[PDB]
RNA sequence: CGCGGGGUGGAGCAGCCCGGUAGCUCGUCGGGCUCAUAACCCGAAGGUCGUCGGUUCAAAUCCGGCCCCCGCAACCA
RNA sequence: CCUACGGGCAGGCGCCGAGGGUAGGGCCCGUGACUGGGGCGAAGUCGUAACAAGGUAGCUGUACCGGAAGGUGCGGCUG
RNA sequence: CACCUCGAUGUCGGCUCGUCGCAUCCUGGGGCUGAAGAAGGUCCCAAGGGUUGGGCUGUUCGCCCAUUAAAGCGGCACGCG
RNA sequence: UGCGAAUGCCGGCAUGAGUAACGAUAAAGAGGGUGAGAAUCCCUCUCGCCGUAAGCCCAAGGGUUCCUACGCAAUGGUCGUCAGCGUAGGGUUAGGCGGGACCUAAGGUGAAGCCGAAAGGCGUAGCCGAAGGGCAGCCGGUUAAUAUUCCGGCCCUUCCCGCAGGUGCGAUGGGGGGACGCUCUAGGCUAGGGGGACCGGAGCCAUGGACGAGCCCGGCCAGAAGCGCAGGGUGGGAGGUAGGCAAAUCCGCCUCCCAACAAGCUCUGCGUGGUGGGGAAGCCCGUACGGGUGACAACCCCCCGAAGCCAGGGAGCCAAGAAAAGCCUCUAAGCACAACCUGCGGGAACCCGUACCGCAAACCGACACAGGUGGGCGGGUGCAAGAGCACUCAGGCGCGCGGGAGAACCCUCGCCAAGGAACUCUGCAAGUUGGCCCCGUAACUUCGGGAGAAGGGGUGCUCCCUGGGGUGAUGAGCCCCGGGGAGCCGCAGUGAACAGGCUCUGGCGACUGUUUACCAAAAACACAGCUCUCUGCGAACUCGUAAGAGGAGGUAUAGGGAGCGACGCUUGCCCGGUGCCGGAAGGUCAAGGGGAGGGGUGCAAGCCCCGAACCGAAGCCCCGGUGAACGGCGGCCGUAACUAUAACGGUCCUAAGGUAGCGAAAUUCCUUGUCGGGUAAGUUCCGACCUGCACGAAAAGCGUAACGACCGGAGCGCUGUCUCGGCGAGGGACCCGGUGAAAUUGAACUGGCCGUGAAGAUGCGGCCUACCCGUGGCAGGACGAAAAGACCCCGUGGAGCUUUACUGC
RNA sequence: GGCGAGCUAGCCCUGGCCAGGGUGAAGCUGGGGUGAGACCCAGUGGAGGCCCGAACCGGUGGGGGAUGCAAACCCCUCGGA
RNA sequence: CGUGGUUCGUGGAGCCAUGGGGGAAUCUGGGCGGACCACCGCCUAAGGCUAAGUACUCCGGGUGACCGAUAGCGCACCAGU
């Protein structure tokens, strides 16, 4: 029965894209910390 | 004056709607003086500050005319009378001989076909806007300003009306639709005649339907909830408030004053 | 079994707290007014205070046991 | 089967049909825990409404109230 | 009373399947009788086997209806999830 | 720095065990081929299953899964030559399809501006934002794999430039327009489908008959201009003009004059059309798919016909139904050797997607998971209709372990003599009933209902006669609705499949609705409606430190809070306490004002400190009001000419002592109260009494038609629920081949009884019994498994909740 | 201090969907009716948190499942439509 | 008056800072030495700059009674995979 992702590829940039990490201090921090650790992948795909 | 229905199925049993013969032609309601789209929104940047609201009809605002001193001594005939959904009354729709057109606030009375004028000259007859210190002490009179220049404020909803009961000084002496007794200043304007519409108190919705259309959601009782989140939740059966009456907020519900105290505008009241 | 209150002329209640006074209304008895009754007025009578103890100089009153009356509780199971 | 056969009788099917069954109504009678008023029955209880301004003139339609008669409001009649 | 069990010994009633005891409800054998016969009373032996169908209530129990030779009382973690 | 325990951590390997399972009971069988190997790959034939799908097209999401060659270690629940798997190579073509060099929506962002300790929050215009608006391609063929994309045919839009002809051209600005709901719905058409005796077509005559107006197959698709057909759109001219934030010649408005019609103009739809292309059965080829022929195919009449199109159509209704651009008109700067408009001609026309899966083995569910997933198409026949049901077309499937066997037992099914709720907590379950037409239908009622009440009859086929409609002509055909009559057959004609059991009577809730996603659907919530209360509008109220916003572009016939809960009849008495409301007096009271009076130090001037009276708010006190505000609404004793009983009285208390109505109740402890009813029997049910442990009037009181997957009682019908079981079917269980888990597990060589033992012993004691080891079965025991008991206590453990607990904000 | 409304709840903008049958409100027309009316009766008409019933939305009772096909499923039955 | 800092938690509570209120002087002026006064002294507020000694280790070197692949950084290995 309907499950929790429901992906839609539109949602998902909107929300944890590159552009929003951005504009929310916050988020900026998301990116300084990922980037400290060397994900190398700063958002999803 | 109000049109019954047989109970071809309960609700329709007691429900009862509005009469539509002051309606003189109309539907589309017309574009140019209004419509001008609405924005239904029942929260504000964010949270719902007003409880229980939202669904219900589209709606296309009339962008209605309240300063009438906006166009003193040009006369308008009355070209119709038409359904308006954002408010209890009717609204006329004027014709000037300006060209320019736009709604009125239809008064009791108005027939499609008036002349009307608004200004300190101007006939007191139904659908004449003048000052109030122009208006002779005694006649009612609706939607009217509180301060000059401000728009009408007071009295616009189905039926309300406003007598003058006296000058004194710059000022002149309303009995509002609430029973107050205020001091207007005079040179606000007023406009003779009552509101109109008057039979729309006596409506009946009908069925639990009917309230929604009309954009209200169901409103649940303090009583039916638990103690989290209203001051009367809890028991295990119904049990009695069990303190002064409350809302959810905390605040008595019953008798307890509110108006703001020092208020400069108490100087210029003087009843319930 | 638990807790609290109570028992006072015939009825219903004070007095018990703070030791030493027994009081109120009704009723009962005698006498008036009335043709008569009632109402009304004038007079009087009647209690050992549930009981056995104990303290005190002295106990309705302070203490304890027993006898009754009424009320409250008896929950997790 | 009989004949005096292009016949009759037996026999067969069919309509109607007393009544039997199933179903649901109507009307009347009897009866029933209990309950409502009513009549009647020498000397039971409570008050005093009415009859004499009945000691608050009476009566009256209505309404509210009250152990009970009754009282009260509104209007009416005069008996 | 608080002894094993709170790093769990699932609690009433029914149903199913029983098994045991005897302080015997019936049937078998008896003594005594205020036992004429018939039917009973009371006590003794006896556990082979039997010990009904319904109404009410979750009930066990009990009341009741119709019968019956009788419509037994208990134990088994108030036998048995 | 030494391990055996920490339900320790990490890893390895065991037990259960060749055990359960191998994932829908739509179903398989054989021949042939390939290969080391074949139930599992290919092919043929036969069988079965989907067909409002289990077929087909689109959108999401997914991301090479597409196609071909080669391959099988692993993935595939078996096998595997096969594959969505491994290796490699190929494959996605657009001015017109979708999106972008267009528009705006909620919302976002945001010059100006506002606010906030910083971070930041708001915010006019603007900008961004789409499945909405705007916008030009239809059809056939071709590829192993793409196609409205390549090709072919016919058709089209925009930009640039030029030539002609026309005009005051010109816009981010003005106006028109775009531009709009729901239900019903007219006409005409189209998609779609059926029939034909007509046109085309390979063949076919079996098995008793048929060479026949036989059978079987097919009889269209796209298409400019013109033209028809249907429908939408719309008045024309003149003057005045102060309104549409400049200006208009435009729009608005006033007068007047002409048509009032679609006449005219315009637009779309359908038809026809040049041209273009398709084109079955069957037979042959060879598939792993398709190709040849059929053929020079034919290509036509009739009927049924949308929910689709003409479209902004029409009518009714109340809840009263986006924006902006494209478009057109108007003008302003500006320019008018410009520029625009029209026609023609040349040229120019960019970016992204396009494979494949897409109700699923390619998406969301750890899985090739019986679950979930939006839009469109969805044929035929019958059944009254229909997207229902049965069968079926096209198309797609037999669900990736099999073979046998025919036990118990389990699941899902069918049937049962007599009985018929006797079962049980309860008719739970299952049965009965069941579509359509006709007859018929009660109390009660708010007059609508109750109603499918109830209870009944009819239902197939054949022949004869016969009425009306649509289409055609008024006719035949064809399609539709019937009416009457004589017959035939079976156990039975809605002959299969989908298709209520019913009545009586209480409780609660008026009603449709809502709810504890995943143990509660309810008598709970909501609900129209009633009442109280607040709020005069920069409203109250809510969110926020603020700005601000919601309320509301509302205004007391409105908005907030609270209770009650359709409707009928009603809703009593107490304001002493608490709440709120009112009260210009008085009492108290903080800072502050005020300083009489005192003190510290100085030689002194001074400097500095304490401080009475008195003037100083709200709050509280105090005075009053208020009950659809929190709330409350008595005790003893006596009394009548049998007796009981008490209308009457006495007395104590109180703020006042419960009115109407109701009452063993969703409330009654005693209690299975008592009486009546129902039953052979009634702790329940119904009626009644009142002794109300402990009913009672907006946490409403008492009723109430209708309504209910609520809950209680009773009856009829019918039954495997039961007396009481039996038989039968299929899927498992069992055996054989292939793959092969799990909780659990100190170690085991793991018996009964009677004892004992930490009080319930395979493990101690005595006695008894007992050859070793499996398999199918049953669940009494291993105080069997699971979960560090949820109950209970304990901890100066936690957390949610409350208030006249304390203390704060 | 940050991350979440791609599940779920509410609201906002914009789209879409609900076979087929039944019942027959107003209004309208006609007839009766009256001084005029109310009203009556037909026909027409097509209203409704109206009825039956698929899709679709549900989740009533029961059985099965319970190391499941499934960390909520399956079957029969049922509610709205 | 309200608070912060200092060892200072209102304490006899100064000093330094300052949200609010009132509000000077310029050497004979001002601040300070722990309520306040005197005396005796210290120091020049309301403007500013200033190397070094000091902190740290992404990074480079050198050492080790530091680890030796369950250790040692999570990663000795194409790991923030
Ligand atoms: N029969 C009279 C009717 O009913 C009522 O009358 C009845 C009663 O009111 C009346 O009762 C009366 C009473 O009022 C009066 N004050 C006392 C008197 N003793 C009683 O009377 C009764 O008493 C005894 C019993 O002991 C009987 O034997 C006697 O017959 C009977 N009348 O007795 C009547 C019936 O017997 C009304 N009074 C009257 O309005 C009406 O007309
Ligand atoms: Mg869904
Ligand atoms: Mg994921
Ligand atoms: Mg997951
Ligand atoms: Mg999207
Ligand atoms: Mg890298
Ligand atoms: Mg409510
Ligand atoms: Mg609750
Ligand atoms: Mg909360
Ligand atoms: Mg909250
Ligand atoms: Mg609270
Ligand atoms: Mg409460
Ligand atoms: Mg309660
Ligand atoms: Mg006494
Ligand atoms: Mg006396
Ligand atoms: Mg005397
Ligand atoms: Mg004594
Ligand atoms: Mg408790
Ligand atoms: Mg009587
Ligand atoms: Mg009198
Ligand atoms: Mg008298
Ligand atoms: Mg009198
Ligand atoms: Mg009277
Ligand atoms: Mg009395
Ligand atoms: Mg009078
Ligand atoms: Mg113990
Ligand atoms: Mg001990
Ligand atoms: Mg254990
Ligand atoms: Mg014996
Ligand atoms: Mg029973
Ligand atoms: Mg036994
Ligand atoms: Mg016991
Ligand atoms: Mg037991
Ligand atoms: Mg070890
Ligand atoms: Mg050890
Ligand atoms: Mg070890
Ligand atoms: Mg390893
Ligand atoms: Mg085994
Ligand atoms: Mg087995
Ligand atoms: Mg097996
Ligand atoms: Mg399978
Ligand atoms: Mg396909
Ligand atoms: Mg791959
Ligand atoms: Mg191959
Ligand atoms: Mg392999
Ligand atoms: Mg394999
Ligand atoms: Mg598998
Ligand atoms: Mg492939
Ligand atoms: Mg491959
Ligand atoms: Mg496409
Ligand atoms: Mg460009
Ligand atoms: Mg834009
Ligand atoms: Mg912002
Ligand atoms: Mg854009
Ligand atoms: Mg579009
Ligand atoms: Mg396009
Ligand atoms: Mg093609
Ligand atoms: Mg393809
Ligand atoms: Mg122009
Ligand atoms: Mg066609
Ligand atoms: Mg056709
Ligand atoms: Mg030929
Ligand atoms: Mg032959
Ligand atoms: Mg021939
Ligand atoms: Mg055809
Ligand atoms: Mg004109
Ligand atoms: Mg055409
Ligand atoms: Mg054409
Ligand atoms: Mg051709
Ligand atoms: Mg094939
Ligand atoms: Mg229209
Ligand atoms: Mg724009
Ligand atoms: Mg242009
Ligand atoms: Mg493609
Ligand atoms: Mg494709
Ligand atoms: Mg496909
Ligand atoms: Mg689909
Ligand atoms: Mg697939
Ligand atoms: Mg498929
Ligand atoms: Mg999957
Ligand atoms: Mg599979
Ligand atoms: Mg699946
Ligand atoms: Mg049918
Ligand atoms: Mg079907
Ligand atoms: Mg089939
Ligand atoms: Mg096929
Ligand atoms: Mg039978
Ligand atoms: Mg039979
Ligand atoms: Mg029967
Ligand atoms: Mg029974
Ligand atoms: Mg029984
Ligand atoms: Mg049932
Ligand atoms: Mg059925
Ligand atoms: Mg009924
Ligand atoms: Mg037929
Ligand atoms: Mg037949
Ligand atoms: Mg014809
Ligand atoms: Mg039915
Ligand atoms: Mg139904
Ligand atoms: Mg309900
Ligand atoms: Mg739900
Ligand atoms: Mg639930
Ligand atoms: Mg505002
Ligand atoms: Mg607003
Ligand atoms: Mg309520
Ligand atoms: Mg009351
Ligand atoms: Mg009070
Ligand atoms: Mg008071
Ligand atoms: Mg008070
Ligand atoms: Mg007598
Ligand atoms: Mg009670
Ligand atoms: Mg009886
Ligand atoms: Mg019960
Ligand atoms: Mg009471
Ligand atoms: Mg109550
Ligand atoms: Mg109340
Ligand atoms: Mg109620
Ligand atoms: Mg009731
Ligand atoms: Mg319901
Ligand atoms: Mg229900
Ligand atoms: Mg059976
Ligand atoms: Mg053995
Ligand atoms: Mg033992
Ligand atoms: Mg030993
Ligand atoms: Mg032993
Ligand atoms: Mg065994
Ligand atoms: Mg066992
Ligand atoms: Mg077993
Ligand atoms: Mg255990
Ligand atoms: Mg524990
Ligand atoms: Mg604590
Ligand atoms: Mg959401
Ligand atoms: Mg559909
Ligand atoms: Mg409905
Ligand atoms: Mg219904
Ligand atoms: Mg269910
Ligand atoms: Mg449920
Ligand atoms: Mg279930
Ligand atoms: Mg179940
Ligand atoms: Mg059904
Ligand atoms: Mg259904
Ligand atoms: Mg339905
Ligand atoms: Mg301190
Ligand atoms: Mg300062
Ligand atoms: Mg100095
Ligand atoms: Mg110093
Ligand atoms: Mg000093
Ligand atoms: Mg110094
Ligand atoms: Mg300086
Ligand atoms: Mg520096
Ligand atoms: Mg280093
Ligand atoms: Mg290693
Ligand atoms: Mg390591
Ligand atoms: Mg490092
Ligand atoms: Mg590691
Ligand atoms: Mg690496």
């Amino acid at each position: 029965m309907k499950r929790t992702w429901q992906p839609n590829r539109r949602k998902r940039a909107k929300t944890h894209g590159f552009r929003a990490r951005m504009r929310t201090p916050g988020g900026r921090k998301v990116l300084k910390r990922r980037r400290q650790k060397g994900r190398w992948r700063l958002t999803p795909a | 004056a109000v049109k019954k229905f047989k109970p071809y199925t309960p609700s329709r049993r007691f429900m009862t709607v509005a009469d539509f013969s002051e309606i003189t032609k109309t539907e589309p309601e017309k574009s140019l003086v209004k419509p001008l789209k609405k924005t239904g929104g029942r929260n504000n940047q964010g949270r719902i500050t007003v409880r229980f609201r939202g669904g219900g009809h589209k709606r296309l605002y009339r962008i209605i005319d309240f300063k009438r001193w906006d166009k003193v001594g040009i006369p308008a005939k009355v070209a119709a009378i038409e359904y308006d959904p954002n408010r209890s009354a009717r609204i006329a729709l004027l014709h000037y001989v300006d060209g320019e057109k736009r709604y009125i606030i239809a008064p009791d009375g108005l027939q499609v076909g008036q002349q009307v004028v608004a200004g300190p000259d101007a006939p007191i007859q139904v659908g004449n806007a003048l000052p109030l210190r122009f208006i002779p002490v005694g006649t009612v009179v609706h939607a009217v300003e509180l301060e000059p220049k401000k728009g009408a404020k007071l009295a616009r909803a189905a039926g309300t009306s406003a007598q003058i009961q006296g000058r004194e000084g710059d000022y002149v002496i309303l009995r509002l639709p609430s029973g107050e007794l205020r001091k207007v200043h005079g040179e606000c304007y007023a406009t003779v005649g009552a509101v109109g519409n008057a039979d729309h108190k006596n409506i009946v919705l009908g069925k639990a339907g009917r309230s929604r259309w009309l954009g209200r959601r169901p409103h649940v009782r303090g009583a039916a909830m638990n103690p989290v989140d209203h001051p009367h939740g809890g028991g295990e059966g119904r049990a009695p408030r069990g303190r002064p009456p409350a809302s959810p907020w905390g605040w008595q519900t019953k008798g307890l004053k509110t108006r703001k105290r020092r208020k400069p505008s108490s100087r210029f009241i003087i009843a319930r």
